[PDB]
């Protein structure tokens, strides 16, 4: 199959903290995952062009690496307005399942 | 056209030793790998056979065992077959491949005596 | 750029669901861009529905078991996502999203809200 | 485990389906492949050609499949050496013409090594779109049918 | 059991034209190719232009200089004939198969350009 799983399904840190999140395939990807952002209450906004490329000009503390079927988001350090949940997609298989999501927290 | 030309004339032949001959030619090398030439070989009567060599290995039919290749590069030749019993044919005509005129050389005919 | 939605809010289980999508200066003239749509079940995770290329083509999730059937327009780029039934379990927010060029999602919309009664 | 068995067949299904070819395509490419050495791979990654040129086709059509790991194929020119293929494509083509016209087509392909790069690392979606690139920009091949069922990245 | 016979015509002087059918039984006209050679005794042997016999495509004419008129190398399902119209010279008969299938690296045609197995040949005298 093409199931995508995500994880930590729930993570809090303080502010100025390093951030990991890992998603996984059961397939292969070949570096085309995307992940973005999800504020409560709006629609997301795109965050990553792909695993190792940064987007839309957000700010640099996003970036991400991985390869096969293992890739993570990284911040290197939380700042205001970052907090919320984060998705990963793949384009791979046309049904380009999510994964389950994470939720950061602040703490 | 494309010039073709052999070296030796005529060569004498006996059962021993080996026989060597060589063609020389404008251009016979690919540029993506490999080389495209053919010697033939001709019963005096019939003279029916380019088919014992296809480019520089022995041929698709039984042709005759143990066929020496030779040079792979710019100027081409063979040997024969160590020493070989034969009859005194013309068992090489060096030809040009991979040319549309497709130029065919003269003959150098085996000499028993 | 812009992106809006437009729907029904509160439906009977025996109706049909019609969602649309409305750009302004998005063009689909180009194969570079297709449009999706994504679920969102209050309190869940976004799950994939759909989604048509500029290259006149079809793609389900084969979780939905065929009841999703997807018209698209030129007049207004209109993407219908008529589901032939709603059940009680799909309470959930529909956004309409831009694919883009690469796997780039970078024209989402507000999304409307489809619930039972 | 990936051999030569049914990746033919896996190829031939899209031209069956739609209806591309007449019947058991997949056998008649297999019994020239008995007979010949389509591989030509000539490159450190391996290319091939399997094919037809005869009738038992309605129309033209490229096949392209996608091997991430390699399945041996004759070489051409000396035949008793097997090269490992990773790339596969598969050409119903009629009349003569168009497989001149497709291999000269494909010989632009292959060459230039940075197309060639990255193919075993691009979506069924990528690889329909430049394949289908570089045939509508090309001066000839118009009519081929290619579409994104005719793609699979694996098998 | 698979053979290529000639036959033709001799004794031809400048008035008369040259016609020389190759019969094929066993090489298939729909598969090989079948090339014309001609081998005088006083000068060497020499190509002559040909039709692919796998089919009857893109005649390749050889040697302009030495080509001749209205040169139409006809093919039928059962046999290939020759034909000249000047007969001229002496000793054109060789009627040769060519390898079944494609010089995928060619530089400038996919076709072999290569001769496997022989006929008997004719004698041609002026
Ligand atoms: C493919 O070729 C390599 C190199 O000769 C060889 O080691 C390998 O076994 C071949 N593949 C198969 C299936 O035999």
């Amino acid at each position: 199959d093409i199931q995508m799983t995500q994880s930590p399904a729930s993570l809090s840190a303080s502010v100025g903290e390093t951030v990991t999140i890992t998603c996984r395939a059961s397939g292969n990807i070949h570096n085309y995952l995307a992940w973005y952002q999800q504020k409560q209450g709006k629609s997301p906004q795109l965050l990553v062009y792909n695993a190792k490329t940064l987007a839309d000009g957000v700010p640099s503390r996003f970036s991400g690496s991985g390869s096969g079927t293992q890739y993570s988001l990284k911040i290197n350090s939380l700042q205001p307005e970052d907090f919320g949940s984060y998705y990963c997609q793949h384009f791979w298989s046309a049904p380009y399942t999510f994964g389950g999501g994470t939720n950061l927290e602040i703490k | 056209d494309i010039v073709m030309t052999q070296s030796p004339s005529s060569l004498a032949m006996s059962v021993g030793q080996k026989v060597t001959m060589s063609c020389k030619s404008s251009q016979s090398l690919l540029n993506s790998s490999n080389q495209k030439n053919y010697l033939a070989w001709y019963q005096q009567k019939p003279g029916q056979s380019p088919k014992l060599l296809v480019y520089f290995a022995s041929t698709r039919e039984s042709g005759v065992p143990d066929r020496f290749i030779g040079s792979g590069s710019g100027t081409d030749f063979t040997l024969t077959i160590s020493s070989v019993q034969a009859e005194d044919l013309a068992d090489y005509f060096c030809q040009q491949h991979y040319s549309t005129p497709l130029t065919f050389g003269a003959g150098t005919k085996l000499e028993l005596k | 750029v812009t992106l809006k939605e437009s729907g029904p809010g509160i439906l009977q289980p025996s109706q049909t669901l019609s969602l649309t999508c409305s750009f302004s200066g998005f063009s689909l003239s180009t194969f570079g861009m297709g449009v999706g749509w994504i679920r969102q079940p209050s309190g869940k995770g976004l799950e994939w529905l759909a989604h048509i290329w500029w290259d006149d083509d079809k793609f389900y999730n084969p979780a939905l078991k065929s009841r999703l059937t997807i018209s698209k327009d030129t007049s207004k780029n209109q993407v219908f996502l008529k589901i032939a039934n709603v059940d009680t379990a799909d309470t959930a927010t529909y956004y309409c999203a831009r694919i883009g060029e690469d796997y780039f999602l970078d024209v989402w919309g507000k999304g409307t809200t489809v619930t039972v009664s | 485990n990936v051999t030569q068995e049914d990746i033919i067949r896996a190829l031939a299904s899209p031209l069956i389906k739609d209806g591309m070819v007449d019947e058991d395509f997949a056998e008649k490419v297999i019994e020239n492949e008995s007979r010949y050495p389509s591989g030509l791979q000539a490159k450190g990654v391996g290319f091939a050609i399997p094919h037809v040129l005869g009738d038992y086709v309605r129309d033209n059509a490229i096949s392209v499949g996608i091997l991430d790991k390699p399945v041996n194929f004759s070489e051409w020119y000396q035949s008793p050496d097997p090269v490992p293929v990773r790339v596969v494509f598969m050409l119903a083509i009629r009349t003569w013409d168009d497989i001149t016209n497709v291999m000269n087509w494909i010989k632009d392909v292959v060459l230039d090594e940075e197309f060639m790069k990255r193919l075993l690392n691009m979506s069924d979606e990528e690889i329909y779109r430049q394949i289908y690139t570089r045939i509508s920009k090309a001066p000839n091949l118009s009519g081929i049918n290619f579409s994104r069922e005719y793609v699979r990245h694996l098998n | 059991q698979v053979q290529l016979k000639q036959s033709g015509p001799g004794l031809v002087q400048p008035s008369q034209s040259l016609s020389i059918t190759c019969t094929v039984s066993g090489f298939s006209l729909t598969s090989y190719g079948v090339h014309w050679v001609r081998q005088s005794p006083g000068k060497g042997l020499e190509w002559l232009g040909v039709i692919w016999s796998g089919g009857s495509t893109d005649y390749n004419a050889a040697f302009i200089s030495r080509l001749s008129i209205s040169k139409d190398n006809s093919k039928s399902q059962v046999f290939f004939k020759m034909n000249s119209l000047q007969a001229d010279d002496t000793a054109i008969y060789y009627c040769a198969r060519a390898p079944p299938y494609y010089d995928f690296w060619s530089g400038y045609s996919y076709y072999y350009y290569y001769m496997d197995v022989w006929g008997k040949g004719t004698t041609v005298t002026v």
